RNA sequence: UAGCGGCGAGCGAACGGGGAGCAGCCCAGAGCCUGAAUCAGUGUGUGUGUUAGUGGAAGCGUCUGGAAAGGCGCGCGAUACAGGGUGACAGCCCCGUACACAAAAAUGCACAUGCUGUGAGCUCGAUGAGUAGGGCGGGACACGUGGUAUCCUGUCUGAAUAUGGGGGGACCAUCCUCCAAGGCUAAAUACUCCUGACUGACCGAUAGUGAACCAGUACCGUGAGGGAAAGGCGAAAAGAACCCCGGCGAGGGGAGUGAAAAAGAACCUGAAACCGUGUACGUACAAGCAGUGGGAGCACGCUUAGGCGUGUGACUGCGUACCUUUUGUAUAAUGGGUCAGCGACUUAUAUUCUGUAGCAAGGUUAACCGAAUAGGGGAGCCGAAGGGAAACCGAGUCUUAACU
């Protein structure tokens, strides 16, 4: 495969398989499903009829009372005492299997490529921890949105795009399945696509 | 939590190759002279179950 | 209405 | 994420009750009587297209019966006799012709006389 | 990409919703009849009750008796002949390669198709065909 | 799973395997040496955190607008675009946040270093008896006394003592292994009345604490105990100076504030049932789930100048509500006075099937480690082989002396 730079203009030679192959769509649906559903961490509760703060007896008598029969106060069909079918705090965090991830990994990235998205450049990083020049430097190569994903991070560069709004600069492994979707273009340096060729395998 | 197999069932019933189940015979456990001896050949291989109380051993012991 | 009274009685019928 | 229920139970009570408006009594303004007033006018207005053919058909077939007898014959022979001389004129037409022409009929019950005796 | 993903045609099905309006189909009791026990709320009988009549398996006789040993031994292939370590073949070694497990003392050699190597099984029981396929590949069984 | 079990309902291990965490000793003892290890508890000092805190970047002009933080034009700050408030939605108005320091004192901590106080190392011994075990009656073991080992025992007895004892699931014999009848010991472990910050495909006033409002209060009960309802003027009170009717009223109409007083304290929005006033049309000789199909006349708006649009509806055909339960309901069977808000197939974990996606004779990891939704972790599960009660055999196998 033909990643050509635009900066260096050189050829990168990876695996066709990993990386120029084909787009599963509704595998790709289903790892941002499954990661967008993990990222929840639900602390939602509500109370039965058995946490509400009441009582036991009887509100009235069974019998002969005109009024229909009732046997609590905390019943869910009055006011306030209720939710019969109350929601706990649980885990909504799905499991998938590694070959669907590092698989889906692999589908958009080439997706990214085929769409002239994917920007690879050489080792890329900031001077001094200003993100005055962080500005300029990505006016320059006309890039509003991106991911800079690199494989050696610093203090440098992170401190740089850690008030940039559109933009997240991440280590080479942490790439995750929603910001190589939600980014508008992604930039990598060739030891960072050296790294994800080695990961995704 | 894993549901737990009617263990008086496990007992009596065994699996098969293409997955249905064998069993004993019910009637020879007492009273025996006066049966038949043709009678009680056919209850001496194990036989297998019927369809028709087939969908309650496999819905009563759920793991064999 | 906190005490409700019990019913009037039943005409017989036994 | 709970649920209020407030915003919908508008339109669907509002839009029942702006049916049933011009109905007598509770039928116009409380909705639990409304909606069995605009099933039952459902029903009605079902019912009656399939009336309406009919109700109609039975007043051109009197209009027909009492114009074709001041002409001098009944409807029966006047509807044979038109069959006769293979006529394929409806019950409508020929119930509105009666009203407002009486001599285009005249000839009609002439052409049902001639074909029938 | 982040809006236009979507999932196969019959992927999500979207559930029977009880007792939701007459057009649902099963609404107003929803899919489980008038009256009865299978009506009610945790209702319907338990596993293998036949409504009181004496139950399948309480009719028939219990057989059998459960034996120690068939837990501790085990059924192999000729499939995973080859996975173990080169070409000599025993207890452990089998147990390296994870194909018997920790507990298993004892092992035969089933016929279930194409050993390649020249392979040296030891200590195994090998029967009678895969004794053919082994010594008819090269190898050799040693008591 | 093995088992246990009126062998029913159900109860449910272990061995062994992976992991978090690891730490060992002391008395039943005298002699020797003897402050030899480390703790218990004081003293000072070094750091480290809490209990007050400090600094903390950078914007203007026009357009509507009550007012700008909004619009377009044009500049900058950002190791600060986490939040909150400001007359409408603010990186550059304010508080902050990033970050950077700071404590007289009282301290929590780590240990440095003294100091009261307690005692290592060798050689030789010693090695826990009314206890183990047993009978009887019970209990805990997954084990319900069963062929039931192990442990705790209320009652009565009752060993040997390292040549001895206990266990190895009735018991005996051989082996293996450990040595009770005296103790102590962190860490992984569970819990949150409370304290701090942060977070939410949790609630937003019939919800969420019972309680957003001096709520566990009013109020009820002899007492235990029960136990509510109740948020919102506006940006700012600028919350109405003054005048008039009226009882030095309540209430109201003018003025006046305000963008708005149909925002006036009974205060944002203001729905419905319910109750009126005004117009149009219908009705006082006409019987009935009150509508529906046909349709006169009338009253308004239309544009062509004749039919629309809308409202009412004379007169006429037909027409016994809705739900539930039933063989069957107009039913004189049940239910609803009406409105408005709430009100019932959920969730967790296993198994079976169908769709779909990945991989494929392989598929897949659980706990846990983790700059951590990645990657490691293959402990394990299901499969690719079945037959038999079982040893055992194996594309066969079982029955049987063998099977046509």
């Amino acid at each position: 495969m033909e990643l050509v730079l635009k900066d260096a203009q050189s050829a990168l030679t990876v695996s066709e398989t990993t990386f120029g192959r084909d787009f599963n769509e509704a595998l790709v649906h289903q790892v941002v499903v499954a990661y967008a559903a993990g990222a929840r961490q639900g602390t939602r509760a509500q109370k039965t009829r058995a946490e509400v703060t009441g009582s036991g007896k009887k509100p009235w008598r069974q019998k002969g009372t005109g009024r229909a029969r009732s046997g609590s106060i905390k019943s869910p069909i009055w006011r306030s005492g209720g939710v019969t079918f109350a929601a706990r705090p649980q885990d909504h965090s799905q499991k998938v299997n590694k070959k669907m991830y590092r698989g889906a990994l692999k589908s958009i990235l080439s997706e990214l490529v085929r769409q002239d998205r994917l920007i690879v450049v050489e080792k890329f990083s900031v001077e001094a921890p200003k993100t005055k020049l962080l500005a300029q430097k990505l006016k320059d190569m006309a890039l509003e949105d991106v991911l800079i994903i690199t494989g050696e991070l610093d203090e440098n560069l992170f401190l740089a795009a850690r008030n940039l709004h559109k933009v997240d600069v991440r280590d080479a492994t942490g790439i995750d399945p929603v910001s190589l979707i939600a980014f508008d273009k992604v930039v990598m340096t060739a030891d960072a696509v050296k790294q994800v060729e080695e990961m995704l395998a | 939590p894993k549901i737990k197999t009617v263990r008086g069932a496990a007992k009596r019933f065994k699996k098969t190759g293409k997955g249905g189940f064998k069993h004993k015979h019910a009637n020879l456990r007492h009273i025996l002279t006066k049966k038949a001896t043709k009678r009680k050949r056919h209850l001496r291989p194990k036989a297998m179950v019927s369809k028709g109380d087939l969908g309650l051993v496999i819905a009563c012991l759920p793991y064999a | 209405p906190v005490y409700i009274p019990r019913p009037r009685p039943p005409h017989p019928r036994l | 994420a709970r649920v209020k229920r407030g915003v919908i139970a508008r339109a669907r009570h509002k839009k029942i009750l702006k049916q049933a408006k011009g109905y007598y009594g509770a039928r116009s303004r409380v909705y639990r009587v409304a909606f069995q007033a605009v099933i039952k006018a459902g029903q009605y207005a079902y019912r009656d297209r399939r009336q309406r053919k009919r109700q109609f058909r039975q007043l051109w077939i009197a209009r027909i019966n009492a114009a074709a007898r001041q002409n001098g014959i009944s409807y029966s022979k006047f509807i044979n006799g038109l069959k006769k001389a293979s006529v394929e004129i409806d019950r409508k037409i020929l119930a509105d012709i009666a009203v407002f022409d009486k001599v285009a009929f005249t000839a009609l019950v002439e052409k049902a006389k001639a074909a029938l005796a | 990409r982040l809006n236009t993903l979507s999932p196969a045609e019959g992927s999500k099905k979207a559930g029977k919703r009880l007792g939701r309006g007459i057009g649902s189909g099963l609404g107003k009791t929803g899919g489980r009849g008038h009256k009865g026990q299978k009506s009610r709320s945790g209702g319907g009988v338990r596993r293998g009750f036949e409504g009181g009549q004496m139950p399948l398996y309480r009719r028939l006789p219990k057989f059998g008796f459960t034996s120690r040993k068939a837990a501790i031994t085990a059924e192999i292939r000729l499939s995973d002949l080859a996975k173990v370590e080169g070409g000599v073949v025993d207890l452990n070694t089998l147990k390296a390669a994870n194909i018997i497990g920790i507990q298993i003392e004892f092992a035969k050699v089933i016929l279930a198709g194409e050993v390649t190597t020249p392979v040296t099984v030891r200590g195994l029981r090998v029967t009678k065909g895969a004794r053919a396929a082994i010594e008819a590949a090269g190898g050799k069984i040693e008591e």
